[PDB]
């Protein structure tokens, strides 16, 4: 209710709303790196299931 | 040949061979040369990715190359280890 | 102390309260998505741990 | 049958089989179809969300689709993928 | 319902769920209605006031109509903004 | 500068000090829980973490 | 036995086996009974709260109850559930 | 593209793409482009104002301009930061 | 060694290693210190701060120290906790 007061608050928001928050590109790059680790892991393992039924791979 | 497949798929098929249906993730990117027949080479590649894994039906691990364009592995003749070649070797 | 200053004041508290916060709706809908995702993942681990066990699916 | 199940319940138990104790979480509604019991259909709708996932035995990805109403698929008579059809394909 | 609250009073309790107290200031009366639980409609006018100020849980901001007496903004039946309505949109 | 200004300056101080500040113990109350519900969740995964080198609970 | 931890502490040792360390967080009691070693039973109450959340091994969801003095959950002799008992099931 | 809003707005659309709603304060104006998805570019200048805040996805703080005429910051092609241009780098 | 950062920096490069960037607060000096590479040691200290705050990799929480020069916790040799040395323990 004084105006000392609400500059007071302009500042600390001011202070607050600069904080430096994580990197994300990475984060999520990490994630896509390991969904391509595991698709590729489950590719050689379906590939070694077929060659199971016959006794040549794909193509 | 190298038909490449992202979703679902379907690889091989020539001389009336029976294919079978590959359905990789959400948008990762797999490449797939199977040669004659012997061996197979694979390889991957996430689209807002950094890496390109790949491997080989003589090797015994994944192998991977921060460039994201190294091509892909073929289907070796015979035996042919691609873990110490040029484009990879960056061991997993 | 000054009836000028008190005015000021209230012109920036009711500025100060205007403030547009985020959505909330959709980020607790966010939530409740990644549980249904999870709980749907957890039954499909416990299903194929039943069909070992048996030889067959419930029912 | 097509016995859904929240919070906790009990699964299955037909011609006097073993039934398993399914927990999910905390108000979240699944729906569940064993056919004769070589395959099962899942499916998943939060009370308050805007999603409806599904999946089934013979599929390996879990499908949705933004409806919250999309009925839920049945058991799949034999190798039969249910991500494609028009209830669904919308793929995660 | 729309049990309104004026001083100290409480807010709730349909059904034996737990009511909070809700404390407002000196001769403020606050309209309010929580519909069945998903959202909630709020609504101030200061006795001897201006101004009606009102939100709700979907919106994003507070709005505010020079009557004094434009009813309350009843709880949204799903994600439904009330900023815009022939009774409110005069943004704050 | 008037005699009745200043008491109107403090009617309106009078008025905007008495503004119901919200409730702050249920405020806290809520990071207590959660951080008692974080403590409970940190102790399962050690627990099954122990669980790991050997083959039994502690004690 | 029922040895609690707060802070920094030790659980288990008994019969010369190896001890793990628990670091709790700022001021939270935990609660612990390991019995023989097969089972475990946790709780969990903060010294200003207002829940004591608990669970154990044979769960899969975490239990609480807004009483904050209902005992601990001692370690279930053998696939025994604990929520669904008088001092629990109101399942978070 | 470069479509700004204020006040209460609309965001994004093109081939056909799900868009969402962007809802500013009273009378702040906010330039965003979005490029082609990977990246976003985000700006706000309010209108009585002294400050161009500005920041983008691959950066992690807001920086500041005292100039209100400093253009906008583009959407980055890849892991590119915007803190140390020329139009920039007066740090928070 | 103990290369410190501040604002926006770099941390790391030895042996040709990869090095990634740190940027900071406002006016937060941060020292690090990797050691051989399997631990790190973390401190930070606000210009105009009362508090030192520090933790490391063994270590499950952050401690302080009410002196702002209480040096910095270097690299553990092993799952060495750095909670209850003479300089710490302050527990958070």
């Amino acid at each position: 209710f004084t105006l000392i007061e609400l500059l007071i608050v302009v500042a600390i928001i001011g202070i607050l709303a600069a904080i430096a928050i994580p990197q994300f590109a990475a984060y999520r790059q990490k994630a896509f790196n390991s969904a391509a680790e595991s698709d590729l892991k489950n590719t050689k393992t379906n590939l070694e299931s077929y060659y199971s039924e016959h006794q040549f791979y794909p193509n | 040949a190298s038909k490449d497949v992202t979703g679902s798929g379907e690889i091989g098929g020539s001389n009336s061979t029976p294919k079978l249906a590959i359905q990789t993730s959400n948008q990762v990117t797999l490449t797939y040369d199977g040669g004659t027949g012997h061996t197979y080479g694979i390889a991957t590649l996430h689209a807002k990715g950094t890496r390109k894994y790949a491997s080989t039906s003589n090797d015994t691990k994944i192998y991977y190359n921060d460039n994201t364009a190294t091509a892909a592995p073929s289907a070796p003749v015979g035996t042919a280890t691609i873990g110490g070649s040029t484009n990879w070797k960056n061991a997993l």
